[PDB]
């Protein structure tokens, strides 16, 4: 359940 | 065989779903905080204020050795993002290395789906590189800083443990979740021997992956399309994903591997769970993957491969009754794949910065049944595997 960063 | 880093061995606490965290200390007099451990980014922020799945959070008023930036940053991420205010503070890590440094903090101040109800940490330890870091790489990550600062070796290790059944919780509190061990690798944790990946770039921790197979089973894909966009390795993903066109031919192949049973669309596309009679979870029809990754000697390869006990998600029945529930934690991405959680538990995994590599062993903690276990296994003679590599 965790999506961790976008670049 | 020995390892030597008790101090930090079974510092962490937590499961694949919710992320694991350590505990640490920011300020003057020392502020308590539980922070995951997220390799997918490269900003340390703890929750500034309140927010109802927050216990406690940080009081900048209350630390006399804080310093204000002036300066607010937004991170978002593939899922959930919050705004906060930087600013740097003296940093310490109880269940680490015995030294203090200070570190750049951002401050959350507002945030989106990022907190999660009853996960018990309030902070997140981004430890990649300063090239992903926010607002720009010039903020310092928390491990450049540590480095920089004291002796601790440049490297860090990762032993996430799953427990192969579900906790609530009181028992996610009470129980060892795994170990990060700062600056060094202990031998306790992992059987057989460590094989290395090169990291291709240094922001997220790029690998490349150069083969899979589903049950010893080609994929035969264009190795392209397995790191297609980029391959990374994240703790703070629950799930396998892989980019879609890998994705749906993954599925097709672990279809048709477990086809004697079968299971609605929801539970491949990992929206609803399966369940089997208490201890009845047939392991056996389920394939093993295998992710064969470059080596660091030129043609040469080595491979990984993990059990349905790692692919399979435990979580407690809607009913919470006595039947072994599971999600399918393998997902697909429009961003490159990510060697998420339920992969890192099968494996202790190496992220040796210094020598600009990932190591990885097979996990003393991943979960198995008496006739399969999880593998790294090599040298497998690989040609033109840069090739595999995205531009």
């Amino acid at each position: 359940e965790l999506d961790x960063v976008e670049f | 065989r020995r390892g030597s880093f008790v101090e930090m061995v079974d510092n962490l606490r937590g499961k694949s779903g919710q992320g694991y965290y350590v505990e640490m200390t920011v300020g003057s007099p020392p502020q308590t905080l539980n922070i995951l451990v997220d390799t997918g980014s490269s900003n340390f922020a703890v929750g500034a204020a309140p927010h109802p799945f927050l216990h406690r959070y940080y009081q900048r008023q209350l630390s006399s050795t804080y310093r204000d930036l002036r300066k607010g940053v937004y991170v978002p991420y593939t899922q959930g993002k919050w705004e906060g205010e930087l600013g740097t503070d003296l940093v310490s890590i109880p269940h680490g290395p015995n030294v203090t440094v200070r570190a750049n903090i951002a401050a959350i101040t507002e945030s989106d789906k990022f907190f999660i109800n009853g996960s018990n940490w309030e902070g997140i330890l981004g430890l990649a590189y300063a090239e992903i870091a926010r607002p720009d790489d010039s903020l310092e990550p928390f491990f450049d800083s540590l480095v920089k600062q004291t002796h601790v070796p440049n490297l860090f290790s990762l032993q996430l443990c799953g427990a192969g059944f579900p906790l609530n919780q009181s028992e996610v509190l009470a129980s060892v979740g795994g170990s990060m061990i700062i600056g060094g690798i202990d031998h306790s944790l992992y059987t057989g021997s460590l094989w290395y990946t090169p990291i291709r770039r240094e922001w997220y921790y790029e690998v490349i992956i150069v083969r899979v197979e589903i049950n010893g089973q080609d994929l035969k894909m264009d190795c392209k399309e397995y790191n297609y966009d980029k391959s990374i390795v994240d703790s703070g993903t629950t799930n396998l994903r892989l980019p879609k066109k890998v994705f749906e031919a993954a599925v097709k192949s672990i279809k048709a591997a477990s086809s004697t049973e079968k299971f609605p669309d929801g539970f491949w596309l990992g929206e609803q769970l399966v369940c089997w009679q208490a201890g009845t979870t047939p392991w056996n029809i389920f394939p093993v993957i295998s992710l064969y990754l470059m080596g660091e000697v030129t043609n040469q390869s080595f491979r990984i491969t993990i059990l349905p006990q790692q692919y399979l998600r435990p979580v407690e029945d809607v009913a919470t009754s006595q039947d072994d529930c599971y999600k399918f934690a393998i997902s697909q991405s429009s961003t490159g794949t990510v060697m998420g959680a339920v992969i890192m538990e099968g494996f202790y995994v190496v992220f040796d910065r210094a020598r600009k590599r990932i190591g990885f062993a097979v996990s003393a903690c991943h979960v198995h049944d008496e006739f399969r276990t999880a593998a790294v296994e090599g040298p497998f003679v690989t040609l033109d595997m840069e090739d595999c590599g995205y531009n």
